[PDB]
């Protein structure tokens, strides 16, 4: 996700644990209810 | 060639050979030989020895027309095999002069062919296949003296004849036994 | 080559090729020649989609060059049998059997694309079928059975007389989509819907 | 192209979805490998339920005679009734398998073709005349057995099967119902 | 060869054979034979026996031009088969001297060919196919005495003729019955 | 044409549902690769339970002799009784495998044909006359071994097998019961 | 060789090409000759990507020698149909039918890499179509209809007169990327964007 | 052979045939026949009957050089087909003595060939293709009396001629109508 | 035979060949002949490796006989397009198009192992292109356009004049690794980094 | 047929995860790219563990040879070449290309060395053929200097030996210098 560039001849390719979002943790397997009950992220 | 030399010396004795399948090449040289021999003598018989597995109808109809239109009699000789067009041209000989050698075999059957192309083309081919098969059966009925319904039923698949069976059926007039 | 995508449906992480995705939206795809192996596929898909929902329309995309007559009438009968209405869309060509399957869709639901080609012609034997004249008399009465049945089929679906189909399918009658709409193979040329 | 659709883990084509609904599909020519497939499917569906009937779809140009009688005997062996539906064509062996279904349960689509003919040999079988008179007693065994098989199922005399299969007797669906190969020309169920 | 020897002896009797498909090889030797026989005698007829499944239009147009430009009459003879270019050259004979042997068959149909290449090439080929087919139908209308619309409609697919049907239609002038 | 129920789990086509029910299937010709397949299945089913009967289905045109005796030995080796069922045909080497079942357990469908014939060379084996003397003593050994194999299983004299397999002897199901190749002809089990 | 893993997850045998990665970013890839099976693939992907998002632009990569005309107009119509704008990018070549698909992109969105060529020419018959002269007059009226339809397609996408397309596609007209920009096949010769 | 015997007897009458494609074998025997006939009589015309689909340029340039360098006039005759190298050699005949038989067809088009090999080889082939095509168009412009720009535009694809159209265009000087 | 080893990944289990293990490390193999399907694969890899990190250098291992010119310029333009620097390493051979792709790496990053062959030659027509002389003068001006473009391409990557490329590529100018460094196709004869 | 055993995987997967690259097919561009992919994978997995290369190959193309040869010499790992049955032509050069001390051969393995050949006929002008013949002498000299630096023999001695097919046994290839030890059988009985 951090590093999700555009792919191919079209869109631009300029468009650790500290860049974490729940979009990453839903992809990990944490349900979005579990994540919002954990507002603070230490890394 | 030797084979052409023996055939040339038998052409001089008015003995011609239908020895292959009746395609247009063998038919045209037989038609040429009948036209050549009827030009030499219009009163001496042509001996047509037939060892043929049959062939094209229109090629054999060329031979059959050249046989009939020749002013001389065409004595035909079933020599080993007279199948399909070869039995036709055998039975197409001058009556009284159609011979089977005593171990020749005569195969009478309906015409084979092939349908191809569009449905309008095949309807024309089948219409012409009905014309060819009716005309081929009419002439085999005329040659053998059999009814045309007898020729239709018997030619439906391969019907084989010995020399003695072809004599009774009407393809030949004599069995040569010397 | 056919790239495969992933659908996050009620489940998610479901790998799907575009042809499974067409079939999931009840689109049967006739893009290959109508032979037995293709007709076997389409009839299986027509019966599956009738079973999944007999009320929703089955869409049939036709990019076929056409083919075998019994494979044609296998697909044809299954298109007519199922409770679902068949929406035939022509994509490129519908030639031979395919234009009959294109006309075989539900009235009102037969479409082509504006540059689609509809090629109707009489049945033909592929190559020489040989045999005795009694065999060929059967095979020629059979292709006249096939020719009459194709014209009877196109008479039901184009609204033309079967003798008019017979005069038109003497040669290759190539129709465009607007010419096949006026003929009655389709009844929608299906205007493009691009937003620009 | 033949798509699939994921059920529930499992990936099923429409042929699986047919087969789970007791529908065996004869869609290719009857050779050994297809007959082996059909017989395996006939025994699986009989084991799953020998009282729920098996449906056999026949879109086939026919084929080998021993592959025919392999399917035929297995169709007659299984406890389930066989519902044969003809789809487009049933030629040769396929028409014998079409007639081989349970009486009352033999169907054809309205534009299906039913082609019956005597057995043949593909190409020439060489051999001595003792070999050939055995191969010809065999093709006469195959011809008589096929005409007997069509006599059990069409309700006709085997001598009348013999006169009809002299050439390609090509039947429509209505002509095969009058003949006895099918029992029902399957009418369309379109809602419109 | 024997086959060449019989054809040479019938060339001496002014009897030539169109016995194959009309390709450029058979056409050029027939054109050579017509040029050779018209050089020998310009007043004795050439008998052209035709057992032909048809062939190339331009090859048969070479024969047809050599037949017309020969100062001697070309008696044509449908022998078994006068199809396509072979019916054309049959009907191209001198009027009064076009013969069908009584079991010959005459096949009149439109020209066959092939389109290939780019769309600009095929537009030229089709333009020339319309020129060839109009000219072939004009001459068959001139030969048979049929209207050109009659020839157009009848040659659209294969139209077969018996000898008696070809006599009525106009391809031949007599049916030989000796 | 075969419905595979695909799925990371077992695939389960109808041949798996034959093999789990201890039915080995021989429907292809008996070449090396098929014989290798059959022997792998005969050993696996012996190891799963050596007391339950292995069923062998035979729809084979026959094939090579060493591939025949590969299957034959493994059928005779395993502790499980082999139930041979003929489907359609058991020709050539496959008639020997059909007779190679356990006595009482050799079955055939009613319209299954059983073809017995002496071994033949596939094509022409070239060589010097000392090479061909070896190859002819070989096929005479193959012929004698096939006859004494059919002598063991049909209960006949090997000289009777020699006179009968001089040409192609095609037996029907009832004729193979009288001969000794199968033990029972399967009756149809249909409830109609 | 194409690097591609199979993740299983006990739900699938899930394949991951780089083409699957391109198709996820709405890049349809015409890299083979335009035949029926290619056209069938491309149209199925255009309709999937229209359904996934009809607003985002489909990108079509074209590295193709070009092929059949009805397969061409199959892809062409499905391009022109979908609500998504189509970004056509030429890779290496767009010849024959593939140059028509290259011009068939949305105006302003037709790209070519700088050393790509664009080969336009009139339709042909690969091989000889045999037949009677009535059959060939049908097949030649067809190849003229194919020629006129290709020219009027290239007329409405290049802004040229269709008669100018006649005189230019009389032979092979190979354009460069910059020559196809001046001609109107593409709108942008795509600049390199390397860091160094 | 019979076919060689008729051609030999027409070689005695100074009638030679371009009846095939113009490859090097047919060209060398025509060049040999023109050299043989000009050695016999340097004042009697050679009749070159042309039934040719065209062929190699350099083979036909061998014939054309042997035609021009022969001290006797080469009367050319379009017989059925004078296409490509065959129209060239037709139009290469002595002016006043170029004939079309009235149903011959004349096909004038630019040379066909093939490029192969490396880019430096193909640049040489194209340079030589421009030399051959300019020289072939210059001579067809010289033969027919047409402008070279007229020959360039007309030969760009296949341009077909009837006998009457080839007479107007300039390939032949007369249409034989006997 | 190629062993597809198994990596325990997030999604159930990932099964990967050695090519995908290296594709995760920005490593591309041009190891097949450069045809359309090869060029299609390499362009898909080069774009995917650009989108994952456009600043991490892509390594293109080249063991190729070379091939088609448009497939060449499809790979070439995509190598020049991507934001990531391309590290071309020659293995064994880079012949024809492959030597152009070897020279098409980022300057300073074009390697060849010491026994790698680098073969440059002018483009050739494989087989014989038939046709009228107007067709062939198009096909010959095209292969002169291909020859000039390849010499122009090898000019700005080897730092030579395109005329100097033209005299050299008249025949098969076959270079070793050290001869291709002096020529300018590679920048470094890549020394063996074996630790013994 | 190749029986597998999943999650313990076929036998080639099990050899590869134990760092055994397999060359049993002929050395062409396809097999070279496979081996060079595997050499670069096993270098990236651990560069300090030995890669073992099994050679049952009849040999093949020279540029496919020197592709594998260079990559074997390129990777940080030591290459352990074992000859299995045969190492003919190009594959005997790869057999000699292992790390010294780590070139094994099975006792009945054949090692066949010969000079490079052109398979078939390369047509062309004499200037094309003068290039192709200076190239096959480039390939011949490079193969002999490659076998010179790995067998310890003079390159002219390699040239006289590879005049014809020099078939070596396992023990003859040890005395020649292609392999370093003939691998003794270690069966417990
Ligand atoms: C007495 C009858 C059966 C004569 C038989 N003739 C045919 O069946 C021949 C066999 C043949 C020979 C050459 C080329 C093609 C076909 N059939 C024909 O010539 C034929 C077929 N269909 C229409 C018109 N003629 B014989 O050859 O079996
Ligand atoms: C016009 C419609 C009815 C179908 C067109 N042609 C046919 O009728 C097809 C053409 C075809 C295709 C594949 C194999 C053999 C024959 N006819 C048949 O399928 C067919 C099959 N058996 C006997 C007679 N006709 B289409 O395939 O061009
Ligand atoms: C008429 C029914 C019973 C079967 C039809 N086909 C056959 O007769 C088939 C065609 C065929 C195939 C291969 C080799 C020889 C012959 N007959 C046989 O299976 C067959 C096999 N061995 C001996 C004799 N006939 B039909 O086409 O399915
Ligand atoms: C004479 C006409 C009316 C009927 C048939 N003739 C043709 O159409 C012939 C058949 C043929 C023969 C040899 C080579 C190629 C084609 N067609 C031509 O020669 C032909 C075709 N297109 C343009 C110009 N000539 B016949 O040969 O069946
Ligand atoms: C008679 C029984 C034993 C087997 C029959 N044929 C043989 O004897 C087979 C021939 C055959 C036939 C079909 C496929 C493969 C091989 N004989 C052999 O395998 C064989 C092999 N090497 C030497 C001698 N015989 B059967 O396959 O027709
Ligand atoms: C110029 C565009 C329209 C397409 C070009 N060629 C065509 O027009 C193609 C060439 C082709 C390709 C594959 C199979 C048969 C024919 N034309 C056709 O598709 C075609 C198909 N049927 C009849 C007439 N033309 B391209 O493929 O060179
Ligand atoms: C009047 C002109 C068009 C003459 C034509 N000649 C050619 O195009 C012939 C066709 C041909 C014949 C034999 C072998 C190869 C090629 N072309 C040539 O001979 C040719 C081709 N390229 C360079 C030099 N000569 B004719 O044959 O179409
Ligand atoms: C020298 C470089 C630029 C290219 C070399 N190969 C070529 O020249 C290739 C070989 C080839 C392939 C197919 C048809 C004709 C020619 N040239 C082409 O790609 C090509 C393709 N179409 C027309 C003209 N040239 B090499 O082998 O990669
Ligand atoms: C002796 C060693 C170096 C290699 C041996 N084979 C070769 O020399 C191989 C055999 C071969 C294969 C394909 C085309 C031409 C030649 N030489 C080459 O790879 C080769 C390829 N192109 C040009 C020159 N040599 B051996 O048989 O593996």
């Amino acid at each position: 996700r951090v590093g999700k560039r555009g792919l191919g001849f079209g869109a631009e390719v300029r468009s650790h644990f500290a860049d974490v979002m729940p979009e990453d943790l839903i992809k990990f397997g944490l349900i979005p209810e579990f994540i919002g009950r954990l507002p603070v992220v230490a890394s | 060639s030797l084979t052409d030399s023996v055939y040339e010396r038998l052409l001089s004795e008015r003995i011609i050979f239908l020895g292959s399948e009746v395609n247009d090449e063998i038919a045209n040289r037989l038609c040429a030989q009948i036209l050549l021999l009827a030009a030499e003598d219009a009163s001496k018989d042509i001996s047509l020895y037939i060892n043929s597995p049959g062939g094209s109808i229109s090629a054999g109809m060329a031979i059959y027309d050249t046989m009939v239109l020749a002013p001389c009699d065409i004595a035909t000789y079933a020599m080993g095999m007279a199948a399909s067009m070869g039995e036709f041209l055998l039975a197409a000989g001058t009556k009284g002069k159609r011979y089977a050698l005593p171990h020749a075999r005569i195969l009478m059957h309906q015409p084979l062919g092939g349908v191809t192309g569009s449905a309008a083309d095949i309807a024309i081919q089948a219409e012409q296949f009905a014309v060819i098969k009716k005309e081929m059966f009419r002439l085999n009925a005329e040659f053998t003296g059999q009814p045309i319904e007898r020729i239709e039923a018997d030619s439906d698949r391969d019907r084989w004849f010995t020399a003695a069976e072809a004599l009774e059926y009407g393809f030949v007039d004599h069995i040569i036994t010397r | 080559i056919l790239p495969s995508f992933i659908e996050h449906s009620s489940f998610g992480v479901k790998e799907s090729n575009p042809y499974n995705k067409l079939f999931e939206e009840r689109i049967i795809f006739l893009g290959v020649q109508v032979d037995d192996a293709s007709a076997n596929d389409i009839m299986a898909q027509l019966l599956v989609l009738e079973s999944l929902d007999p009320d929703r329309d089955i869409t049939m995309y036709i990019n076929s060059p056409g083919g075998g007559f019994t494979s044609l009438m296998a697909i044809y009968d299954t298109m007519q049998y199922v409770r679902a209405d068949i929406q035939t869309v022509c994509l490129g060509q519908a030639a031979s059997a395919a234009a009959v399957l294109l006309a075989a869709g539900t009235p009102g639901k037969r479409m082509a694309l504006p540059n689609a080609r509809v090629l109707i012609h009489q049945p033909s034997l592929s190559g020489v079928i040989q045999g005795q004249f009694s065999d060929l008399e059967i095979q020629a009465a059979e292709i006249e059975r096939m020719r009459t049945l194709m014209e009877t089929t196109l008479a039901r679906h184009t609204g033309k007389d079967a003798g008019v189909i017979r005069k038109d399918t003497d040669r290759d009658k190539i129709l465009t989509a607007e010419e096949a709409k006026d003929y009655g193979i389709i009844d929608t040329v299906l205007e493009y819907r691009k937003l620009s």
